[PDB]
């Protein structure tokens, strides 16, 4: 019960830091790119997704951490869980779009003039898809009778497992693969042809981005797959609640790290 | 009230936006060089247009204008590249070409503009080395670098002359440019036909490095 | 006898300098040291005109103080109604390289020109309803830096040819040619009475010209670099010059001398445009540092700053009624200030 | 020769410039100040006019 | 945890 | 600059026809176009308006729905489809060009017209007298009154004056109560006070004999007055 009371405080301080960084980066983009550019559009879209995460996910985490039972009700759970998943999907898809845009700019430079249109469409798709893949949250989450959980919705354990694995693919695996593809393509193009310092910077940036992504989302999903393929780990209480409580915050850690990584 | 005037302004805006859409994809180049240099023959005020892999290139040769050229070069501070042609065969006027290249490279408004250099009339340079065509500068101290990649069947005197001229121009280039622009030397001739490809490749590099800077890669 | 003529020229120059020194008994700063300062001039962007895409290179006000012509490098003149920000006309040009634009005092015609070495006069009051090219003037052998209408049938032009010209639009001929300068003529300003006009060139000198006589009257030689901008004081007895050496200057014709220098140490960028206010108490000068300054014409102190542009302030004009100031910049935006 | 003609034209222009009658710089300053004072009330930019009379606001 | 690890409020 | 209108003729009540106007001599695409009507031995009555870009259309309450206005810029033609007809549509139909921008001269040119025979918030313009006896060489004043002040907040008094000579189409004389149209003799002048306006001819001539009409361009249901006939 103590680690939960710690968690609420860490979540609150993450709220403060993330709001500060997001707002500061949004203001600073008006100076760094005072001339309007597609990079500004992508960065403000990422900051928008990150702020949506900051303003929905954290409140849910704190309130639920204190009030173990989801005192709002059933439809409240459905829509709020849908919003949480949509926000996280929006963050992931917007970072994927940023990576694709960087890849297109370096591999096909001549198309930069057409990058303001292309980026736009991509962003729209992303956002829509982030709210299209979030619909299942409404159905699969049912309020239960002594919080809110999916145990009352899925008929068989394998359906729950494949749903968790589907959100795994759409939230972590696919962004990681696209990031690695785009950045390794960039590195092999730049190394195929000033350029040395450039490529050193590129390697530093790509490695920090990929590994920060990895460390931020690997403990979270490690516990995730553990439970999804082996629920009994919780029935035997193999994992202490302190470990779970601390580890799940690594997901929100990316909320504060995204502005610093992509805004400098 | 007159909403018709506002409607007319909206139509004017639509037409202007369409024209900008049409013009945004054209890559602009400024060709500048001496009279001896074969500026006209490179591409196969004066405007020229060509295409490579379906990217449009618009090349401008001012022709009848200023020599300080400083009052008008500011009009070309947003071009993709400055194509500078130097007649390598003429040794006496090569110092003039070097000084003009230094002028263009250090100009205030061209600090971001890269220069594509064409050491034209290469066959004449080969013919002149001949003995009588001695070299005016203090050239004796120079020998070909270990990384020389001569065209097959090139007499070593010819290759060392070519590399001396290229070294002179690139020395004027690196000595003062703070890495924001890069010179791309090339050797060309009257019958050469690959020049458009070279401009295409150089321009692709220019925009690639502009992007690298835009992303702080 | 080249040396004899050289010595005669040197002696004449020394005589001119001696006469100027004798005439200089005081300075305009001392005489105006007892006049109240104009205070802090706060000016705000009242209108922003956003149609253009490329860099703005010149603008001119109509005599009605409402319509405004602007020329851009994307080959487009735009005649705006500033009061309502809506575009009256958009004229497509044969050559995209335009360095000048002028509005006829009567408002019928509008002129433009640039690296094409041609001054194109366009008719606005066509019975067909479209702006046509009334004429092309093609006598210059250099880029067209400035042009100014005297009336509907006479236009004065300045070129990098190191010469200026007075034309006759009906016949398309150079009625007169002014050929004193030794460098590219970058700007000219037309006297309120139109009898005279001043021209500033890259030889670090300005020259006063009689339109009908065709001869240079006075040569002012204070600057240290090119004179990009020139404007007349409202009363025709003085003019202000703006040069690349981050300095403006005031010259008075009758005294035939320089009066005051408008310079500050924090300014190390050249002056692009110069304009006076209706009273002459404000000297607005655009600078290469993406911003414009407003100077006390009499005390030399900087009274204000216009700081809305994120690129070079290419052009600057003030209405005939002194109501507003229009600044056009390389960022493709014109801003009206008041 | 061309140089002789150019020099002769230059000296003639200098002589024409010299003969011009000049006034003292003090009169120049006084007249500029007088014009500035006389038309000070007619300058919108120097003395901001009321928002009603300003066509841009 | 978008998932239901226990009911451990999430 | 010439507008030639085709169509017209006899039609039984309830029929339908498309009047056309061929425009030759100006930038048709950059103009707006008005269909105006004149019943036999009567005054003018605005019918329809189609703007440049075909983005704004307006109709009189007497023709809304029945009539439609279209334009073909590629071949410079302007069409008025009349679907239902009655005796009150019997009239000569004119086509009038009108270009709108600061300082423009709307309603400058008029067509010859085509005869078609069929077997409360609007501003009211009043012209005092049906006719005035005149003699050459003297000065004559025509008076007009508006039910609503035509002085807008932008300072433009939107009153227009037209002269219809015997057997010809209307010609613009003044387009904002003070501005003389191109090609009009200086002898014509116009003054007003926002609700009462006067057109003065300094010296009468054989050309001035005809019917003078006033029009308002404040609210787009443009209204003409029963013009004053100067005859001798």
């Amino acid at each position: 019960s103590t680690a939960a009371k710690i968690r609420v405080a860490i979540t609150c301080v993450l709220f403060i830091f993330s709001a500060c960084f997001n707002i500061a980066a949004l203001w600073t983009i008006t100076y760094k790119y005072k001339k309007k550019s597609h990079i500004r559009i992508l960065i403000i879209n990422l900051v928008a997704a990150d702020l949506f995460i900051t303003l929905v996910v954290m409140p849910l985490d704190a309130v639920w951490n204190v009030t173990l039972q989801w005192y709002a009700g059933d439809l409240a759970c459905r829509v709020l869980m849908f919003l949480k998943l949509a926000a996280m999907y929006s963050s992931a898809f917007v970072t994927v779009v940023i990576s694709l845009d960087r890849q297109a700019a370096i591999l096909n430079p001549l198309g930069i003039g057409d990058a303001k249109k292309k980026n736009k469409i991509m962003l729209c798709v992303a956002w829509f898809l982030s709210y299209l893949l979030a619909i299942p949250q409404l159905f699969v989450f049912h309020t239960v009778s002594r919080q809110c959980a999916t145990v009352g919705s899925f008929q068989a354990h394998w359906q729950e497992t494949i749903y968790n694995m589907f959100t795994f693919f759409c939230l972590f695996l696919l962004p990681l693969l696209i990031m690695v593809s785009c950045y390794t393509r960039i590195l092999m193009e730049i190394s195929h042809k000033n350029i040395p310092r450039a490529r050193m910077r590129t390697l530093k940036m790509s490695l920090v981005i990929v590994l920060t992504f990895i460390v931020c989302w690997t403990p979270y999903y490690l516990l995730g797959i553990w439970y999804w393929f082996s629920p009994e780990m919780l029935t035997e209480e193999k994992v202490p609640p302190s470990l779970s409580h601390i580890l799940f915050l690594f997901g929100l850690l990316n909320t504060c790290l995204d502005p610093i990584i992509y805004g400098l | 009230e007159d909403k018709a005037a506002a409607e007319r302004s909206k139509m004017i805006d639509k037409n202007l936006r369409e024209d900008g859409e049409k013009a945004r994809r054209t890559l602009r180049l400024l060709l500048l060089g001496a009279d001896n240099s074969g500026k006209s023959t490179i591409v196969k005020i004066f405007e020229t247009k060509f295409q490579v892999d379906k990217v449009n290139f618009h090349m401008f040769d001012v022709g009848g204008q200023r020599d300080e050229r400083r009052k008008w070069i500011q009009c070309f501070n947003d071009v993709t590249a400055i194509i500078f042609v130097v007649d390598s065969s003429d040794y006496n006027r090569l110092q003039e070409a070097l000084n003009d290249f230094k002028s263009i490279w250090n100009n205030r408004w061209l600090r971001t503009i890269s220069v594509i250099l064409f050491l034209n009339k290469q066959d004449l340079l080969a013919e002149k080395v001949s003995k009588i065509e001695d070299y005016f500068p203090e050239f004796a101290r120079y020998t070909t670098p270990e990384d020389a990649t001569p065209e097959p069947g090139e007499d070593p005197r010819v290759t060392r002359a070519k590399y001396f001229i290229r070294k002179e121009f690139v020395d004027i280039s690196t000595a003062s440019g703070d890495g924001r622009h890069i010179c791309y030397p090339h050797f060309t001739c009257a019958v050469d036909t690959e020049n458009a490809r070279r401009i295409f490749n150089d321009c692709k590099d220019i925009i690639l490095q502009m992007n690298l800077r835009e992303y702080n890669l | 006898e080249l040396d004899q003529l050289r010595q005669e020229a040197e002696q004449l120059k020394n005589q001119i300098r001696d006469a100027r020194k004798a005439c200089a008994d005081a300075t305009l700063s001392q005489i105006t040291n007892n006049i109240d300062p104009v205070g802090r001039i706060q000016m705000r962007t009242r209108r922003t005109l956003r149609g253009h895409l490329a860099k703005i290179y010149a603008m001119h006000w109509g005599t009605d103080s409402r319509l405004l012509v602007s020329a851009s490098q994307d080959g487009k003149l735009i005649i705006w109604d500033s009061y309502t920000t809506n575009k009256v006309h958009a004229i497509p040009l044969r050559s995209s390289w335009v360095m000048t634009c002028a509005y006829a005092p009567s408002g019928n015609y509008v002129a433009c020109g640039g690296l094409d070495n041609i001054c194109s006069i366009y008719n606005l009051k066509t019975r067909e309803g479209n702006v046509r090219v009334s004429r092309e003037l093609a006598g210059h052998t250099g880029y067209l830096s400035c042009c100014r209408f005297l009336d509907d049938n006479q236009i004065v032009t300045s070129s990098g040819d190191t010469t200026c010209a007075l034309w006759d639009i009906e016949t398309g001929q150079q009625t007169t040619t002014f050929t004193g300068h030794t460098g590219d003529v970058m700007s000219l300003s037309l006297a309120p009475d139109t009898r005279l006009f001043v021209s500033g060139a890259c030889d670090a000198s300005a020259k006063l010209w009689d339109v009908r006589e065709g001869m240079c009257r006075q040569t002012f030689t204070g600057h240290e670099s090119d004179i990009n901008a020139i404007c007349f004081f409202p009363n025709g007895n003085a003019f202000a010059t703006g040069s690349d050496d981050a300095t403006c200057r005031l010259f008075d014709l009758r005294a035939d001398q320089e009066l005051m220098t408008y310079s500050h140490d924090n300014i190390i960028c050249g002056i692009t445009s110069v304009s006076f206010s209706k009273s002459g108490r404000l000297l607005l000068a655009g600078y290469d540092d993406f911003n414009c300054n407003v100077w006390d014409a009499l005390k030399a102190d900087r009274a204000g700053v216009l700081a809305g542009h994120d690129n070079r302030v290419s052009c600057l004009g003030v209405t005939d009624d002194g109501m507003a100031v229009a600044t056009g910049s390389w960022d493709s935006f014109l801003k009206i200030w008041n | 020769t061309a140089s002789i003609a150019q020099a002769r034209k230059l000296v003639e222009q200098l002589k024409m410039e010299a003969n011009i009658d000049r006034i003292k710089v003090s009169k120049a300053a006084a007249d500029l100040m007088a014009y500035c004072e006389a038309h000070a009330k007619e300058d919108p930019l120097l003395t901001p006019v009321p928002a009603s009379e300003n066509p841009f606001r | 945890q978008h998932w239901s690890y226990g009911l451990r409020p999430g | 600059v010439q507008l030639v209108e085709s169509g017209g003729g006899l039609v039984q009540p309830g029929g339908s026809r498309k009047l056309s106007c061929s425009a030759s001599g100006f930038a048709f695409s950059s103009f707006g176009m008005h269909w105006v009507r004149q019943a036999p031995e009567k005054g003018l009555e605005w019918v329809a308006y189609i703007s440049s870009g075909s983005g704004t259309i307006y109709y009189a309450d007497t023709v809304k729905g029945r009539f439609t206005i279209s334009r073909d810029d590629p071949k410079n033609t302007l069409f008025l489809q009349m679907t239902s007809l009655r005796s009150e549509d019997t009239a000569m139909y004119y086509c009038v060009r009108s270009i709108y921008y600061y300082g423009s001269s709307p309603f400058d040119f008029w067509g010859q017209g085509t005869t078609l025979t069929v077997s409360s918030a609007d501003i009211v313009m009043t012209q005092a007298t049906s006719s005035v006896p005149v003699t050459p060489g003297e000065s004559v004043s025509i008076s007009c009154r508006s039910s609503k002040s035509l002085l807008h907040s932008n300072g433009n008094t939107y009153l227009y004056w037209f002269l219809q000579r015997p057997g010809q189409s209307p010609q613009l004389l003044i387009y904002r109560m003070s501005n003389l149209a191109s090609g009009v003799p200086d002898r014509f002048s116009g003054s007003g006070s926002g609700t009462a306006f006067t057109l003065t001819i300094s010296r009468l001539e054989a050309e001035d004999v005809g019917v003078y009409y006033c029009m308002q361009h404040l609210e787009y249901p443009l209204t003409f007055g029963a013009g004053t006939k100067l005859e001798l």
